[PDB]
């Protein structure tokens, strides 16, 4: 059904998304509760693999959407709180990364600092931070979203679009980014071929998965409706998403699982 | 005035 | 000269090869093989001790069979209420290198010792409220490998330094030392009517002491190392013996010689502890390699695991009624098992 | 010694207000919790407020919440307000720490007079004195609006014994456990609504009042308490 | 009532919380080290029938409690066990030969056996100025003890002190050099060796090398190693 | 020094070869009967009842 490549490929990635993210963040998140300790570094990869989790639990409701491919199937409270519900996952998912590359970094730059400061409370208490940072970030969505007629059946949508896209471009995605290469690069001039092995395979999946969903973002403001460019951006628009979500499937396999410790870990308990 | 948009953005 | 003594010792070591040889009508196995096994004794996490800083090395039962008191490296001793797991006490110790801890019959002092060679006694009753040292047992002159309560009074050590030594506590000397050992004495467990007990050394022998008389009456050989861990059977006449060569021994006294050996050629990790069920039918093991092993004791054949550990298990400690068995780990974690 | 001394009581007029306090020394009062427990000059005792260790949280009697408050360095303090005539009485300072086998109110202070110008649990006695003489022996009994078994098996009546013009003293606690520095003379026994103490052997120094308390929720309400008196 | 147990339990947590943070920021340190070793002159240098003697020293806003072992027994393969949590087992040896050999033994036995496999070793040759005065006027000759040195022949990567002879500079390399190979042999990186000549500095050489230890750890944890 | 610890020693191994013994087959069989008789009131070879278990 929907047989129009650009959909049909955005439904295979979500589905994809969803049948590797549900196990992938389900298992992670599930040793980290039980057979993996409360330290730090589990910290950081609990709230980011529960970020990804919320991510991919949330997808059926872009695969709905994807099937419909129009209109809105539910009431105005549904398509008020959907957009902020998934979103909020994806972009703690977001800062996440950069916070996990921020303490690899500190871990490698003032050893000795960490050795007097770094404690698992502190650390919980920043990606609280990051969860409520996150969720300003994600509230204009909430206020702005509203159903109207765009179609045959009520459609739901929305200078806000561009200020509120320009924000979370800069502080979502460019920040995030930025700070990450940085990290990144530090680590390896630092320690190493397989550092820069991960560091570099850490940064080409984050930049892959959201990049697509940002530059379509702002081609949304370049192009006007109902033209060419307008058509097919918006078509392509659903793919980009689905790599944009798809990074929440990738990011157990790519930070925790790495570890022949977590991963044995992981392959000890999950039998039975 | 209005542009329907997916839940991504 | 001492040629003639050295062959005395040889040829007297040799008789007592053949008088245990006499005695060996039929092996432990031969009588035993017609009892139905154990069968799956599987056993599941009821409650878990958490909270200790550092890797545990002890966990002893209190004779109320409800309090147990562990014992880290992080230099606390905590008693546990084992139904609530509630910390009723933390006992900060003097020196952080704790290898033993063990608890009075009757609830009113701790025994605590390590690589210091001072055996402490912690007071719990005190009506200051709060624990305080009640004797410091110096005298040794090695690590205080092991201790136990003969009473609230007399308490048995085993040490480093070859010797074990029983010593009253109010005076706080030695009243005998026990001798013969020629290494490490890793291990000690007195005997359920306190009228002798036993230590493994890492002269890979264990010796059975009484401790009216202050001499070796029985030693017992056999393992290919040193023995980290002995138990004594419930019936007070024969005992479990655990060594770094990854396998354990029943000793019977009365036969003089070991009956029934615990191995499976999978295992290779070192063991660190032993402890029967209050029948006597469950041999339990603690291991290197994480697990602890649930050991049939006349069936001679491994019958069930425990789990779950990051590290290694410390000690294996089952309550005097039988209830539950403790495992204190090197991960923190002091996980109680039905 | 293990000691307690609470000070600061006095004269008031009726609406008053003033500070009690309670010191400590020789047990390590930070891990104790105090309670306060008063005595009107002809009548037996009753609870007035509990702060626990580490003042992780506070109580109050019925007939005092809000007008006192309870805080505790070695020392307690009890503020007081708007004092009634009510509230003339002999207060004590109590030590109780809480733990499994713990001894609870075994130290009772020497005590304060400060004079001014139905969903409890409630306890009773079906006597009030009772002739005795030493070397014979003697019983006593208490009766509750409740049974004190709490589903973890034990009971929770407490039995103490004021000598006559001095602080009490704890006899047994959770109705069966004799305290420490006790005469084996005593004993006890409990059957969940109903309870008993007995004395073997009586000796003068057994004279007194003795106040049954029950400690299975708060407010720890005493009973009435029984005299056994001389001859 | 009980409620009050369960607070008396939360206290004592708060006690153990408020431990585990000094216990974490304070480094474990063994001492082993040959009785003629400076194991004992080093203790002296730092500053704030027994079995152990616990001393404690202070760098940078980091401290660390060095665990001089007292009165035990030479069989260290069972009070070994309990060390192998430090962060780093300093081991001091007399590197004027003779007795080397038994020095490089513990080596072996200190480096290989099978508990201290993630444990690094700080390496202190100490007793320096004696080697050196002992070469130098020849008291003795390296060769008669190990043979290799009679071929042996100084790095040409070696930064020797300005005005060391030649002679000092053979013997100081090669005895590292011996060392550094049963560091080597095990050829597994998990552990890394950090040999030292030598006063002063002794405190600042152990902050740098358990720095270089706490961040190696940290990368190895992260899977970034 | 060896020549008395020799002594000692030999003496030693002649007081504890003069102890008594019994046949392996008497101390099998009265190991088995103590295990046997206590099979009831040994609980960790019993699954325990939820009712009786104080850890459930």
């Amino acid at each position: 059904p929907w047989n129009e490549p650009p959909v049909i490929l955005s439904m295979v990635i979500l589905s994809l998304t969803f049948l590797l993210g549900l196990p992938g963040n389900g298992l992670v998140l599930w040793v980290a509760g039980l057979k993996m300790q409360r330290t730090v570094n589990t910290i950081w990869f609990l709230h980011l693999t529960l970020a990804d989790l919320l991510c991919c639990l949330s997808l059926p409701f872009s695969l709905a959407h994807l099937a419909l491919q129009g209109q809105w199937p539910y009431g105005r409270f549904l398509c008020k709180l959907i957009p902020s519900i998934i979103v909020l996952n994806m972009f703690a998912s977001v800062f996440l990364l950069t916070a996990i590359s921020l303490d690899r970094c500190l871990v490698v730059f003032k050893p000795i600092w960490c050795q007097n400061h770094r404690n698992v409370g502190m650390a919980c208490s920043i990606c609280g931070c990051i969860w409520v940072v996150a969720f300003v970030m994600c509230i204009p969505v909430f206020v702005y979203r509203e159903i109207f007629t765009t179609d045959n059946h009520n459609r739901c949508g929305y200078t806000p679009l561009v200020a509120i896209t320009i924000t979370r471009l800069v502080v979502g995605f460019l920040l995030p980014s930025v700070i990450m290469i940085a990290c990144y690069s530090f680590i390896v001039f630092r320690m190493q071929s397989k550092t820069f092995r991960v560091a570099v395979v850490v940064v080409a999946v984050f930049l892959v998965c959201w990049t697509p969903y940002h530059i379509f973002g702002v081609l949304s403001l370049l192009t006007d409706p109902e033209t060419p460019l307008g058509k097919t951006l918006m078509s392509w628009d659903h793919v980009c998403i689905a790599l944009a979500s798809a990074n929440s499937c990738f990011n157990p396999f790519l930070y925790a699982l790495l570890g022949k410790d977590f991963r044995k870990k992981a392959r000890q308990s999950i039998q039975g | 005035s209005f542009k329907p948009m997916p839940l991504x953005r | 000269e001492l040629d003639q003594l050295r062959q005395e010792a040889e040829q007297l070591k040799n008789q007592i090869r053949d008088a245990r040889k006499a005695c060996a009508d039929a092996t432990l196995s031969q009588i035993t093989n017609n009892i139905d096994p154990v069968g799956r004794i599987q056993m599941r996490t009821r409650r878990t001790l958490r909270g200790h800083l550092a890797k545990i090395y002890a966990m002893h039962w209190g004779t109320d069979s409800r309090l147990l008191v562990s014992a880290s490296q992080d230099g606390k001793l905590i008693i546990w209420d084992s139904y609530t797991t509630n910390k009723v006490h933390a006992i900060p110790l003097r020196s952080s290198w704790v290898m033993t801890c063990a608890y009075a019959p009757s609830g009113n002092y701790v025994a605590c010792g390590g690589l210091d060679n001072i055996c402490s006694i912690y007071n719990l009753k005190t009506r200051e409220g709060n624990v305080r040292v009640s004797r410091e047992l110096a005298g040794h002159t090695g690590y205080l490998s092991c201790c136990r309560f003969l009473d609230d009074n007399q308490i048995v050590t085993s040490s480093g330094d070859t010797t074990c030594a029983l010593w009253d506590i109010e005076t706080g000397q030695q009243t005998t030392t026990f001798t013969g050992h020629t290494g490490d004495v890793m291990s000690l467990s007195l005997a359920p009517d306190t009228r002798l007990f036993v230590s493994g050394a890492c002269d890979a022998s264990a010796k059975l002491w009484d401790v009216r008389e202050g001499m070796c009456r029985q030693t017992f050989t056999g393992h290919e190392s040193d023995i980290n861990a002995i138990c004594f059977f419930p019936n007070g006449n024969a005992f479990a013996t655990g060594s770094d060569d990854a396998t354990c021994r029943l000793f019977d006294l009365r036969a003089d010689q070991e009956l029934m050996t615990y191995s499976h050629d999978n295992i290779i990790c070192g063991i660190t502890s032993v402890s029967f069920s209050k029948s006597g039918r469950l041999l339990l093991a603690g291991y290197d390699d994480f697990n602890c092993n649930v050991w049939d004791a006349l069936k001679a054949d491994r019958a069930g695991v425990l789990a779950g550990h990051d590290n290694r298990v410390s000690c294996l400690g089952v309550t005097d009624d039988g209830m539950a068995v403790a495992t204190g780990s090197w991960d923190s974690f002091l996980k109680i098992w039905n | 010694d293990v000691q307690l001394v609470e000070s600061g009581g006095g004269l008031v007029q009726p609406g008053g207000s003033r500070k009690l306090s309670c010191s400590a020394s020789g047990f390590a009062f930070s891990s104790f919790g105090m309670h306060w427990v008063r005595q009107a000059p002809e009548k037996g005792l009753e609870w007035v407020a509990y702060i626990s260790s580490g003042s992780g949280t506070i109580y109050y009697a019925d007939t005092v919440k809000g007008r006192f408050t309870i805080s505790r360095k070695n020392t307690l303090f009890l503020q007081m307000t708007s004092l009634r005539s009510e509230d003339t009485a002999m207060y004590y300072c109590v030590r109780s720490i809480y733990y499994y086998g713990s001894s609870p109110f075994d130290f009772w202070g020497q005590g304060t007079t400060l004079t001014v110008s139905g969903s409890d649990i409630v306890m009773t006695q079906a006597t009030s004195s009772v002739p005795v003489t030493p070397g014979e022996s003697v019983s006593i009994s208490c009766r509750s609006s409740k049974s004190l078994l709490h589903s973890n098996g034990n009971t929770y009546l407490y039995w103490f014994l004021q000598r006559p013009g001095q602080s009490p003293q704890l006899l047994i606690y959770r109705m069966s456990n004799l305290a420490s520095g006790v005469p084996d003379r005593f004993s006890g026994s409990g059957s969940g609504t109903a309870f008993t103490l007995t004395i073997s052997r009586l000796e003068a120094e057994d004279v007194g009042v003795y106040y049954c308390m029950q400690h299975l929720e708060y407010p720890l309400t005493f009973g009435a308490g029984t005299k056994l008196e001389l001859k | 009532e009980d409620k009050a147990a369960v607070e008396r339990s939360k206290m004592i947590e708060k006690q153990l919380q408020k431990d585990k943070q000094v216990y974490r920021r304070t480094l474990r340190l063994l001492l082993l080290g040959a009785d003629n070793s400076g194991k004992s002159t080093i203790v002296k240098q730092m500053r704030i029938t027994s079995g152990i003697f616990e001393t404690k020293f202070q760098v940078d806003k980091v401290n660390f409690h060095m665990f001089d072992v007292g009165a035990q027994r030479d069989e260290r393969r069972k009070w070994i066990q309990c060390f192998n949590d430090v962060t780093a087992i300093i081991f001091v040896v007399d590197s004027s030969d003779n007795r080397l050999q038994e020095a490089l033994n513990d080596f072996k036995s200190i480096w290989n056996n099978r508990w201290l496999r993630t444990i690094s070793v700080i390496l202190f040759l100490n007793k320096q100025d004696l080697l050196a005065e002992k070469v130098l006027a020849g008291k003795s000759k390296i060769e008669d003890y190990f043979p290799e040195f009679a071929r042996y022949t100084t790095p040409e990567d070696a930064t020797p002190e300005p005005g060391e002879d030649p002679r000092v500079t053979r013997a100081k390399y090669f005895i590292r050099k011996e060392f550094v190979d049963i560091s080597t042999a095990s050829g597994d990186g998990r552990h890394i060796c950090y040999p030292h000549f030598t006063d002063t500095e002794n405190a600042r050489r152990i902050f740098n090398d358990c720095k270089d230890i706490i961040l190696q750890m940290n990368l190895r944890e992260y899977n970034l190693v | 020094a060896s020549i008395a610890q020799a002594r000692k020693l030999v003496e030693q191994l002649k007081m504890e070869a003069n102890i008594d013994r019994i046949k392996v087959s008497k101390a099998a069989a009265d190991l088995m009967a103590y295990c046997e008789a206590h099979a009831k009131e040994d609980p960790l070879l019993t699954p325990v009842p939820a009712s009786e278990n104080p850890f459930r």
